[PDB]
DNA sequence: CTTGACAAAAGTGTTAAATTGTGCTATACT
DNA sequence: GCACAATTTAACACTTTTGTCAAG
């Protein structure tokens, strides 16, 4: 069954979530796009941007560019490590100067990597993922002075090395200096060569007040723009010779230079209706035959003079708004660092073709590769925006896609973010989700999307919206930017709606993000919906409105934290997002026509469409990922059945029937356990692990190289001079691990042969080799072997020799051996587990089926939650989720509770009485009647007043039953609990987070090659480190020597400790270690820098730390 | 004079105090110039010597402390009264 | 917990005194497998165990036990630390 | 064999470094592209430094601990642990003297 | 508890003809009851075969002496257009809970272990009341109810 | 921690240390944290 | 500089700075002799001031040199010393030891507050060179070496040593520390009880001191190897002895949520 | 393969500005604590093991394996140290370690170390 | 325990091949 | 970038030492 709930019904369906990293890198591309008629923005504003290359004598210029198909599809490209991308080649000419003879010749660029359908690219072979950057836009923009009260300092920027910032200040003097690039210039000396002398430096000043004369210097007013133009380039560039024509070149690539000064579309504009005039360009200024005609300039001080001096409509900015703040898409960024990569190469043309042979020559000679080339692959790799993958879940890769982060090159950083980068600013609203974001130090710094949100080619945010007259909604879809929004006045999606039309006389709006009591005239707009007010994960939260934001911002991110189920089940009280999720994610298979199936076969799926044409879906099963959860798809529909285009074919991972299935479903006791269940922890009944409840499966990469070393290559093979015919099992014939064995930590997966340096055996080892007289073969054994506390199958073999077809290896590397391991975990003790109320938890102990607290039913719950973390944490969220699913539980109906807009107190009170009025009939049409010991619960809670009074048995466990609580018997006694207690179905899930690879430790291993420190981490096979807290905390404990065990023998101490691993090892007391030896390098170091460090003894003496070493 | 406690950690005894507080290299060159010798009072001025303590169980008044079991104390009770008599 | 803590804790004037004790007393324990100490075959610290009952090869505890009953003497400067180290490797191999 | 109680801190002089130095590296080389052995004056070089292998010279005519020490008449390498070069120091020879930039800054 | 088919490699892999995969097949394999007509066998092993277009099922088995399926009706595969498969499995009988990873096999070549679920009991559930069958009052009526499958009757257990 | 007269040779410096130490996590509800490192 | 794996190599900042210097002091030496003109001596003399200072301190002067092609400035000899993860604050007032390791904590019902469960797994690894002895004695293999290579390989994990570990472990305890590390209480000693699982159990009361609960929180386990600091452990690095807090004066470990609730 | 340089030791690894390159380098240059056990256990249980040997073929035998002065005394020397031939010595260790074969396939205490 | 006879292994000497270290060119160009 | 002297290396003809076998 199905039921849904809420008044709101939604006008407009989500659009796709996945358009923001696909649409905007699409118009980047005109891949489809015909070379004549393009858009000219994009990949193409780079071309025209960096040509036409002239400069005995030469012009080269931009023509097209062709999309080269890719050289390798997907997987390929992921099996082989190679960059998913595709050649790009261009056809421009070259042009002599003089001659005018035309020469055109089309020439390659390089490679470009392609986005798949998701909207990821794969880098190096790998899957990786570009984030959404923020910036504030570029315009003009008016702030108060840091520094003084009484004024307004106003400011341009254009982009991110795009060109440079500028800034007016006022100093304290009375005069003016502006600043750009650390240094102060009189604001009036600037006008120089922007043709403005004294007589007009007057006639617009004087139509303020008293801010005109600090406008008006002499020294520098009596010469003209080419004397004062040297002027401050003496000044602001003193690397080289004051010359004249060399301040002209200078100056005229910091402004009028629209190749060197790129303010984007969005300053042009906004600044453009904000100062209240009109820009040709992108500029600041414009080259007008020798001299510079100002554009900018001069309308900036038309603002900055008026705000300042008080006048009606010029007034300060918000600089923390969305209307000043734009963001950097795929197609933005790939395209800056393309055109600021392909200057690079217009530079390695003006090169060439300056000298060599001018006669012959063509482009394909002049142009090169790596300039571009290395400049992508830079972008693509170390670039904060890129990063890899989420590939923990389905909705993981959506919200990793939707996500907006306010660093990288170009945003801020985590020092100069004090509150207002972090802050939620009013117009935030259904723009950015004002809850999730990262718990730790980074909270507010990286948000995400707004399900309904969009972003425009000027790079505001525009939220949808819906247009009315006189209580009247319009089907009108409005989507207003962040400063079309302060403008109106908008209503809510819970206003009182009677057939299209308002209800109540007081209805709830707003201006500018503030909430006032409004008429039903004065309404000029309206949300489409609450959803929209949040992001994606955040609205798959149900009863939201019942919960605190402290607990909802995990209860969206440990969702991304989540993983996949075998058995896995979408939660029985949903909002109704679940569907668009599992399709928009692209995770599944669908039906692309109307068509028929042909043949089930979880690997191929046959759907003959009626346009006749067979057409199958082949699937792919079980199949690893990033964090090694995998990938299954599977088939649901018959051998033969017609179904409609849209249709599922195939589930997800994480899919149930088309619905976001993330965990299980089980029966929650909230209630106390012998204090297993201590501060937010966790207990579970053993009969989960029966059904294979929370039971998933990861896969892990394990890989080798044969390296060709200074003395010799070595090889992949199955020989091994010491082995025994045991570990050399598994190992099918060419001596690599077959398909389905097991692997245990330790066993070999890949054995290697390798020719060890030549060193003489020890005497006393050349006589234990004398002894058994083994042959001292050569070869030594390099194998792989699999790392501890790894285990499971093996579900593949992938071995890629060089010189093979398709297969480009490292230079110095004969083959290549990677082996995939399968491993089936169950839901352990101790590995997280969480809910949609944001609520953690690990396992704690499970437990036998035999005692649990059940029912009169006979039927034992799975958890027992502790009622502690409710009250504080102050999620009751999980209480009406859970209040549902026990009357859910006996109808098995399916809820759906829209985010802000659902099921209340009355509705569940009635499915209760419902559910309760079927249940305890069952009871009665059984043969049964009212229980002992429920009779003792009744009574007791009766005293209380918990039931009221001088009703029979029946109604008083009617009311109790209905208010969430029940009567439960104690697995272990028999005897009924004290008080009645709370259960049902709630949602639960096995987050990323698995104790089995958590958990190390070590006695002797590795040490760092440096100082003899121990490594770290867990795969270097290290231990943990002592803190300077740590240090401080034994001071204070009065530990010395527990301490100096810390210091010494167990960390960096040589003789220290091999003098502990023998003792301990034969028995007798750790010996008195003596140098850490981080302390020796510590002191040569210290010499290097021409430091005498002497040690003395107990009287002023030298002491020789280094035992005979440095003596000389 | 009163100072902040940074400065007081800074105006330390010992040399390796500081140096391994802050401003290292402000320290070792004053350190250096007047070639001070340090002691080794402090705990911390010790740990990176890698020594023992100065304070707690290590402390130099209590690691001074023997133990003897009855019998082998007058054992040795006798071993004063064997050099009065050789 | 440790019993006897509270009657150590009020034997010695300091706190880590005992903690000297307890190490070098256990240390002569090890050095010379049991056979020093102060205590009879029912005060000695047996070890139970599925296979048999031991005494349990603790030092740390036989010191204990060994302190707690008084029977051992310390204190600075007591006895040359020659002579000290020489009766002690004689009397037991 | 003596206890450490204090530590002290001094300015180096330019004919104590000469004292710590066991050559001076000439030649800027790391080590050689085909054999990896450190270069003749390189700032790797064995001959000064030490053996890269324990009690073996370079060319390997002294191969064991019978000859400790005794420095070699073909290679010029001290036969000794492989360990003494961890604290054997360098120097360079400047020809015209310099500053400290600490005490300078 | 054991289970081998024809083309299998591991308790992930894709079997031709089939809709689910090999672990979906022990997720019904491991709802699957078998009732012993002796009481003395430690073990047993049984046989399977299917063809065609055919959905198969515990009722699909090959009968033998001293074994009944209890659920013909339990759905195991989805055998499409041609599809062929073969499988056996070894049903042995035991005590309590044993999943596979504490428990061998070494059948032959691809043995795929399988949790066991002993318990034939599915769950069971007592009620007391109030009796009107003793001389004084407050007495108890003791009413237990036993849910069990087929393996063993619920007088017998 | 023992209730009774502080033991010889004690770190007590360190003690006082993080006994101010810890506290320093909970000070953002006055002048707060900042006033502490003003002092 | 050495070589991993791949073949390919690596080497320190201060190597490259000790060549760059070498350079410009040699080719200065050529033309001191050569007879070169004074304009080039003063510009070649001034770059060795500038390289040595570089491998000295490398950026208090200008822009910092870097390897060709890339913005990391080479740490020279002052890099080393100051600064967070510079020689003094990383290897020398902390450092990475042996024998340890650590794990996600456990609720500790049915321990005492001088109780904690320690991992099966993680105390054979730990006490690897005590278990190693404790089979010598013990029988079963005839010697040190034996044991060594009758545990790596094959999880023959047998009673035979899940015994005699156990043999080893009473007496002696280990340490449990829980970071950030503000409160000495945040290192305390518990008994040593070996359990099923790879989790590990702790006292719930002391839980505090830790500021811990279990959320998926983890903490990091110690032995203290020294007989003489081994007593340290147990006396007053004791949990069980440790119950005031050394802050307040006022107890610390006691009844807490649950507890409270029920008495 | 010659062309490419070195790596720079101070590579930031990982997404952290915490973490090195350098540090994830092990130490092979150096004996570890097992090592320097398992070097002694074998120049341990080799001594005893010897010294169920007849006294002349004791001492030739680690003259030819140099377990004493460290160098290697071919037979020519040994048969000088003695008096005896070249031949001599050469059987003396054929029925040497051969004798030590018997006792090593009991005790089986040294069959360990086989790599 | 010892000879004499031999083949394999380790020397010892002179070469052919290769690998590496150097000086240098000329329209003019600052 | 190249002709080429400089020096290193692998090349190889062949002498002497050292492990070794059948027979005293
Ligand atoms: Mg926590
Ligand atoms: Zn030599």
């Amino acid at each position: 069954e199905i039921k849904r709930f809420g008044r709101i019904r939604e006008v407009i369906p989500l659009p796709p979530l996945t358009e923001i990293q696909v649409e905007s890198y699409k118009k980047a591309l005109q891949a489809d796009v015909p070379p004549e008629k393009r858009e000219n923005v994009g990949i193409q504003a780079a071309f025209k941007e960096t040509f036409p290359i002239e400069e005995g004598g030469l012009v080269l210029d931009f023509l097209e560019y062709r999309i080269g198909d890719p050289p390798f599809s997907q997987d390929e490209c992921r099996e082989k490590d190679l960059t998913y991308q595709a050649p790009l080649y261009a056809r421009l000419q070259l042009i002599h100067k003089d001659t005018g003879l035309i020469k055109e010749d089309e020439v390659f660029l390089g490679h470009l990597p392609l986005m798949t359908e998701d909207g990821s690219f794969i880098i190096n072979g790998a899957d990786r993922v570009i984030v959404s950057q923020i910036h504030r836009s570029p315009g003009v923009y008016f702030t108060p002075d840091p520094a003084r009260p009484g004024r307004y300092i106003a400011s341009i920027i254009p982009l991110p090395k795009r060109g440079p910032w500028i800034d007016l200040e006022v100093e304290a003097s009375g005069v003016v200096t502006m600043k750009v690039n650390k240094r102060k210039f009189p604001l009036v000396l600037l006008l120089r060569v922007l043709g403005y002398d004294q007589e007009t430096l007057v006639r617009e000043l004087s139509a303020y007040g008293d801010l005109v004369q600090g406008l008006l210097d002499e020294a520098v007013l009596a010469m003209r723009p080419e004397e004062a133009m040297v002027r401050l380039f003496t000044l602001l560039r003193p690397g080289d010779p004051p010359k004249k024509d060399k301040a002209l070149a200078y100056l005229f690539g910091l402004l009028a230079d629209p190749k060197r000064y790129d303010l984007g579309e969005a300053g042009r504009y906004k600044a453009e209706e904000k100062l209240g005039v009109g820009l040709s360009g992108r500029t600041l200024v414009r080259f007008e035959d020798g001299e510079f005609k100002d554009e900018v300039f001069l309308p900036t001080l038309r603002y900055l003079f008026a705000l300042t001096a008080g006048v009606p409509g010029h007034e300060v900015d918000d600089i923390d708004h969305l209307g000043n703040r734009r963001i950097r898409t795929v197609g933005e960024l790939m395209a800056d660092q393309f055109r600021v990569g392909l200057a690079r190469l217009a530079r390695g043309v003006r090169e060439r073709m300056v000298m060599g042979s001018p006669d012959t020559l063509t482009p394909a000679k002049l142009v090169n590769s790596r300039p571009l080339e290395a400049a992508l692959r830079e972008f693509f790799s170390r670039s904060q925006l890129s990063q890899f993958k989420d590939e923990t879940n389905p909705l993981s890769s959506l919200r990793h896609k939707r996500r907006i982060s306010a660093l990288g090159p170009g945003g801020l950083t985590r020092e100069r973010a004090g509150f207002d980068v972090r802050d939620v600013h009013r117009t935030h609203y259904g723009r950015i989700c004002p809850v999730e974001t990262p718990e730790g130090a980074n909270i507010g710094l990286i948000t995400s999307l707004a399900a309904y949100a969009r972003v425009d080619a000027l790079g505001f945010i525009r939220t949808p919206y819906r247009r009315v007259k006189n209580g009247v909604v319009t089907e009108e879809v409005v989507y207003m930017t962040a400063s079309e929004e302060d403008r109106y006045t908008i209503a809510q999606a819970n206003t009182p709606l009677e057939g299209d039309r308002i209800a109540t006389d007081r209805v709830v709006a707003r201006r500018r993000g503030e909430p006032v009591i409004v008429a039903p005239e004065e309404v000029e707009f309206m949300d489409v919906s609450p959803k929209q007010v949040f992001s994606l994960n955040t609205n798959l939260i149900p009863f939201l409105e019942h919960d605190d934001a402290n607990r909802a911002l995990m209860g969206s991110n440990m969702q991304t934290q989540a993983v996949p189920l075998i058995r896995a089940q979408a939660p029985v009280v949903m909002t109704g997002l679940e569907e668009r999720v599992v399709r928009d994610s692209l995770a599944a298979l669908y039906a692309e026509e109307d068509g028929e199936v042909v043949k089930v076969d979880g690997t191929r799926i046959a759907v003959r469409y009626e346009d006749g044409r067979l057409v199958e879906h082949p699937l792919r099963r079980y199949a690893r990922s990033n964090q090694g959860t995998a990938f299954d798809q599977r088939p649901r529909v018959r051998v033969g059945q017609r179904v409609k285009k849209g249709d599922l074919l195939a589930d997800g991972p994480a899919s149930e029937e088309g619905f976001l299935a993330l965990g299980q479903n089980v029966l929650v006791a909230i209630m106390p356990f012998d204090g297993y269940n201590f501060e937010d922890a966790i207990v579970i009944s053993e009969e989960l692990l029966k059904r294979d409840f929370y039971t998933s499966i990861h896969i892990e990469r394990y890989e080798i190289e044969a390296r060709d070393t200074k003395l010799g290559p070595e090889r992949i093979t199955r020989d091994i001079p010491h082995l025994s015919e045991a570990a050399l099992r598994d190992l099918d014939e060419e001596g690599i691990v077959r398909i389905g064995a097991e692997v245990k930590p330790g066993d070999i997966l890949v054995g290697r042969t390798s020719f060890k340096g030549e060193q003489e055996p020890s005497p006393e080892e050349r006589l234990l080799r004398s002894i058994f007289g083994e042959k001292a073969r050569d070869v030594k054994d390099t194998s792989l072997r699999v790392p501890p506390g790894e285990g499971g199958i093996v579900v593949g073999r992938l071995r890629l020799r060089r010189g093979d077809p398709g297969v480009e290896l490292k230079p110095g590397v004969r083959e290549v051996v990677r082996v995939f391991v399968a491993q089936k975990r169950k839901l352990q003790v101790g590995d997280k587990l969480a809910n949609r109320h944001g609520n953690k938890g690990v396992v704690a102990k499970i437990l036998p089926v035999e005692d649990m607290p059940h029912l009169p039913d006979g039927t034992p719950v799975d958890v027992i939650l502790n009622p502690l973390g409710v009250p504080s944490r102050m999620n009751l969220g999980q209480i009406l989720e859970t209040h549902l699913g026990l009357a859910g539980y006996f109808l098995g109906q399916r809820y759906i509770s829209p985010v802000f807009d659902g099921a209340t107190e009355p509705e569940i009170k009635e499915l209760l009485a419902e559910a309760f009025n079927l249940y305890f009939g069952k009871r009665q049409g059984e043969g049964f009647g009212v229980d002992k010991r429920e009779k003792e619960v009744l009574a007791r809670a009766e005293k209380l007043g918990l039931v009221s009074p001088g009703k029979s048995p029946e109604e008083q466990l009617k009311e109790l039953f209905d208010l969430g609580k029940v009567v439960l018997y104690d697995g272990r006694t028999g005897e009924p609990f004290e008080g009645p207690i709370v259960v049902g179905q709630m949602f639960i899930m096995k987050l990323y987070h698995m104790v089995e690879d958590k958990m190390h430790a070590r006695s002797t291993g590795p040490y760092s090659l440096i100082t003899q420190q121990p490594l770290g981490g867990k795969a270097q096979f290290g231990g943990q480190r002592f803190g300077e807290m740590e240090v401080w905390a034994l001071e204070a404990y009065g530990a010395a020597h527990t301490l100096q065990e810390m210091l010494t023998i167990k960390s960096d101490d040589i003789e220290g400790r091999n003098a502990a691993y023998q003792a301990i090892i034969k028995g007798e007391d750790v010996p008195e270690p003596s140098v850490p030896e981080s302390f020796r390098v510590l002191v040569k170091e210290l010499q290097a820098l021409a430091l005498d460090v002497q040690t003395l003894d107990e009287k002023d003496n030298p002491v020789d730390i280094f035992e005979g070493l440095a003596s000389k | 004079l009163l100072m902040g406690v940074t400065k007081s950690a800074l105006s330390t005894k010992s040399w390796l105090s500081a140096a391994s507080f802050q401003n290292t290299t402000h320290v070792l060159t004053e350190a250096a110039i007047a070639g001070k010798k340090d002691e080794l009072i402090g705990l911390k001025e010790n740990v990176i010597l890698g020594r023992l303590i100065p304070a707690g169980t290590g402390s130099d008044f209590v690691r001074f402390t023997q133990v003897v079991d009855q019998r082998t104390l007058k054992a040795i009770e006798e071993a004063r009264k064997e050099a009065v008599e050789a | 917990a440790e019993p006897g803590i509270d009657k150590l804790f009020g034997m010695v004037d300091s706190k880590y005194r005992l903690t000297v004790v307890v190490a070098k007393r256990a240390q002569q324990l090890l050095r010379h497998r049991f056979k020093n100490t102060v205590l009879e075959p029912e005060e000695r610290p047996k070890m139970r165990t599925l296979e048999g009952l031991y005494d349990d090869p603790n030092a740390v505890t036989w010191a204990m036990k060994e302190l707690l009953t008084g029977r051992l003497f310390f204190g600075e400067n007591l006895v040359p630390e020659d002579r000290l180290q020489k009766e002690m490797e004689r009397l037991y191999p | 064999k003596k206890e450490v109680r204090k530590v002290r801190i001094a300015l180096a002089s330019p004919e104590k470094i000469r004292s710590w130095s066991y050559g001076e590296v000439e030649k800027p080389e790391t080590i050689n592209y085909r054999t990896l052995k450190p270069e003749r004056d390189g700032l790797f070089d064995e001959r000064i430094f030490g053996p890269i292998k324990d009690y073996e010279c370079a060319c390997g005519k002294y191969k064991r601990q019978r000859f400790e020490g005794k420095v070699c008449e073909r290679c010029g390498v001290e036969v000794t642990r492989s360990i003494v070069r961890r604290y054997r120091m360098g120097h360079i020879e400047l020809a015209t003297p310099a500053a400290h930039i600490w005490f300078v800054k | 508890t054991s289970v081998y088919i024809e083309d299998v490699l591991h308790e992930f892999s894709t079997i031709p003809g089939v809709k689910e995969d090999v672990v979906e097949i022990i997720l019904n394999l491991k709802e699957l009851v078998v009732r012993f007509l002796d009481p003395k066998m430690a073990s047993t092993t049984l046989i399977l075969r299917a063809e065609g277009p055919k959905e198969v099922r515990a009722g699909d088995f090959t009968p033998s002496a001293d074994v009944e399926i209890m659920n013909p009706d339990l759905h195991i595969a989805t055998l499409e257009e041609g599809g062929k498969l073969y499988m056996e499995v070894r049903v042995d009988r035991g005590v309590g809970y044993v999943p596979a990873e504490r428990h061998g096999i070494k059948d032959r070549i691809n043995a795929i272990p399988v949790d066991a679920i002993f318990s034939p009991v599915r769950r069971v559930a007592f009620q007391v009341e109030d009796t009107r069958l003793g001389q004084r009052t407050d007495l108890d009526k003791l009413t237990l109810r036993i849910w069990t499958d087929g393996s063993v009757t619920p007088l017998e257990a | 921690s023992m209730a009774r007269p502080v033991s010889i040779g004690e770190a007590v410096g360190v003690v006082a240390a993080e006994s101010i130490g810890e506290p320093g996590t909970q000070l953002t509800m006055t002048q707060g944290l900042p006033r502490v490192i003003e002092l | 500089m050495v070589q991993v794996d791949g073949g390919r190599f690596a080497t320190s900042d201060l190597n490259d700075l000790y060549r760059r210097l070498i350079n410009r002091n040699n080719r200065l030496k050529k033309l001191l002799a050569q007879g070169a003109p004074e304009i080039i001596i003063r510009n070649e003399k001034r770059m060795l001031q500038e390289a040595v200072d570089a491998v000295i301190d490398n950026g208090r002067r200008g822009s910092p040199v870097t390897n060709p092609g890339s913005e990391r400035p080479l740490r020279s000899l002052t890099d080393i010393l100051s600064g967070k993860q510079g020689r003094f604050r990383q290897n020398l007032l902390g450092k990475r030891v042996d024998y340890s390791g650590r794990s996600v904590i456990v609720v500790g019902p049915q321990l005492k507050l001088h109780q904690c469960g320690l991992p099966k797994r993680m105390a054979l690894e730990l006490f690897k060179p005590f278990l190693l002895k404790k089979m010598e004695e013990k029988a079963f293999a005839p010697n040190v070496k034996a044991a060594r290579r009758m545990l790596e390989r094959q999880r023959d994990i047998k009673d035979e040593v899940w015994d005699a570990l156990e043999e080893v472990i009473h007496g002696k305890v280990v340490l449990l520390n829980r970071a950030p590390t503000l409160h000495r209480l945040g290192i305390q000693a518990f008994q040593p009880v070996l359990v099923e699982g790879q989790s590990i159990q702790l006292h719930p009361l002391v839980c505090e001191a830790f500021n811990a609960d279990f959320d998926g929180d983890q903490m990091a386990v110690h032995v203290p190897l020294s007989s003489f600091a081994q007593a340290e452990a147990r006396i007053q690095m004791l949990s069980a002895h440790n119950l005031l807090s050394p802050a307040s004066g006022e107890p610390l470990a006691k009844p807490s949520r649950d507890i409270i609730l029920g008495l | 393969k010659i062309a490419q340089e070195p790596v720079s030791l101070e590579t930031p690894i990982g997404d952290e500005k915490d973490s090195f390159y350098g540090d994830f380098i092990p130490d092979e240059n150096l004996p570890s604590p097992v090592e320097a056990a398992a070097q002694s256990l074998l120049s341990e249980e080799l001594e005893k093991a010897l010294s169920k040997l007849s006294e002349r073929e004791a001492m030739v035998l680690k003259l030819r394996k140099g377990l004493i002065d460290g160098r290697e005394h071919t037979l020519e020397e040994v048969g000088a140290y003695f008096g005896v031939t070249r031949e001599r010595i050469r059987q003396i260790e054929n029925k040497a370690l051969r004798k030590l074969k018997y006792h090593e396939s009991r005790t089986r205490k040294l069959r360990d170390f086989l790599e």
